RNA sequence: CGGCACCUUACGAGAAAUCAAAGUCUUUGGGUUCUGGGGGGAGUAUGGUCGCAAGGCUGAAACUUAAAGGAAUUGACGGAAGGGCACCACCAGGAGUGGAGCCUGCGGCUUAAUUUGACUCAACACGGGGAAACUCACCAGGUCCAGACACAAUAAGGAUUGACAGAUUGAGAGCUCUUUCUUGAUUUUGUGGGUGGUGGUGCAUGGCCGUUCUUAGUUGGUGGAGUGAUUUGUCUGCUUAAUUGCGAUAACGAACGAGACCUUAACCUACUAAAUAGUGCUGCUAGCAUUUGCUGGUAUAGUCACUUCUUAGAGGGACUAUCGAUUUCAAGUCGAUGGAAGUUUGAGGCAAUAACAGGUCUGUGAUGCCCUUAGACGUUCUGGGCCGCACGCGCGCUACACUGACGGAGCCAGCGAGUAUAAGCCUUGGCCGAGAGGUCUGGGAAAUCUUGUGAAACUCCGUCGUGCUGGGGAUAGAGCAUUGUAAUUGUUGCUCUUCAACGAGGAAUUCCUAGUAAGCGCAAGUCAUCAGCUUGCGUUGAUUACGUCCCUGCCCUUUGUACACACCG
């Protein structure tokens, strides 16, 4: 019974930020070697090994099991 | 009475339907047999003979 | 004989109304004059003729139209008549309302929204609509897809979802923005397809309800009338609550509705039983007089009896019964007698033929169509609203004092409701609190306990003493609790204080005939809290009629109609 008119700017959907092999930055190979595990991969006992952090400023998280570090 | 009422669906809009039937009080074997007014005469037994003054020993 | 006519019947005529002529007319012919060929245009134009004129007489066509019209029938309506019924009419009364405040609703006004439906009875304490949140449909803000399914796009070198720190936001919404983490083919884009709406359309509908009208009305079978649609039955009179009966009768006998029927109230010492009811005895016990008497408690073993009262199941009981009258002596009615009941025994439930532009899509996963459908009119959550106030109106409650206020003392009803791992019921009994309220136990899933719901009017005893008084509790402040996340626009209560109009209500108008009206309280409902409201119940309990058509309303008949979409024609 009233033409809904608005005020505040249209708000957008936020897009999962997409990036090409993200699995590669986890790890250095060395020749003649093995895995680098620069990451340092989560070691709470929900999750398990390969799988990692994440080196933001002043904090390392992983979104499977919610935590921070330092 | 026992009556049934559905909506059967049509394209244009609702078409509501009733329907009632009557067992037949006779047909009744629960309730009542018959309505609440329904009188039912017997039939006459006179038009006997009788005889002055016998006496009928077995 | 002539006339003006009238009454009955219809051999006969007619479409019928009707007609002794409108008969002797498809069985068509006594003589003769005049006029008409669907409705309009139009008795108009023009010409002619008569007239002082007004006009008279004669008198078209173009064009336009599918009808106009006659008689009768059913209905509808009538500012027509005649009857009947009715405390949604009156008589005689009672109680009021309408005058003050206040709760609530309507319109109006304001508003950010003050959502809206409804306006004579049949709108306005109605939507059970007593709205903090939710309801909510509104307003200012914010999320979610909870968009199924077939495709085209993208996608493993990842289609994409959940998200720690901060920023922002009302928000500790990863809603979003910097942050780069995290699961992995569920899934991201466009279309088709949808899905959902307290969105519009009740004047597109169903279903339900209200109204006609709970009035008493409605219909066919055979027969009679009429060419027929239809009519009679189905009606002058009396009677009844009543189309219900008597009675009269071209009708006879039936069906639906009414009445019958069902639920509830009254009777039952007559049956059937009841420790979840009571009583009397008997024990065990307590008080007072001592008379052996009178009042309690206890007895789920006193291993008592009984159903009078309490409960319900099988029944009986009333059918105007008997008698006087009145009347058609009929249907009935009025006075007495008995009876539990003699008003339809009381009160209700159900309730006909078709119908209404009565109300509701704001109850439904009930729907057709229009709109939207992802920045959603879906949804969710935040804050506000329905309450908002110069105003008119309605349902009511307090009251206007003394048949009364209080303060003591007496102390009697009935309908009902109730929980377990809940998310909290009724809540006793005890213990605190002036109160409201607080604490600890128990019982009851239920004639057990809440609860004898020991209710108020009322009864008795004193204070007040006609004063706006101590009748009334509006306006307003402070403090104390409960309810709920959240009480501010005071939920609600309590304590103190504040001491408003109101000194009986104009014009109008409402309800009502016996446990009725009027007072007086209690329960269930909407409920986490809130009842000045309804729905029920019970206490006390009347005045006057038991008649009428004067007002009103409706029904029936007669009547009128150019209406039938039916006078809102
Ligand atoms: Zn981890």
């Amino acid at each position: 019974r009233k033409k809904k008119v608005y005020t505040t700017p249209k708000k957008i959907k936020h897009k999962h930020r997409k990036h090409k092999l993200a699995v590669l930055t986890y790890y250095k190979v060395d020749n003649e070697g093995n895995v680098e595990r620069l990451r340092r991969e989560c070691p709470a006992p929900t999750c398990g090994a390969g799988i990692f952090m994440a080196n933001m400023k002043d904090r390392q998280y992983c979104g499977k099991c919610h935590l921070t570090l330092k | 009475i026992d009556i049934a009422i559905r909506h059967v669906l049509m394209r244009q809009g609702v078409l509501g339907i009733k329907v009632k039937i009557m067992k037949d009080p006779a047909a009744n074997r629960f309730g009542p047999r018959a309505l609440p007014d329904a009188v039912k005469i017997a039939e006459a037994k006179d038009e006997d003979e009788v005889i002055p003054a016998p006496t009928v020993k077995s």
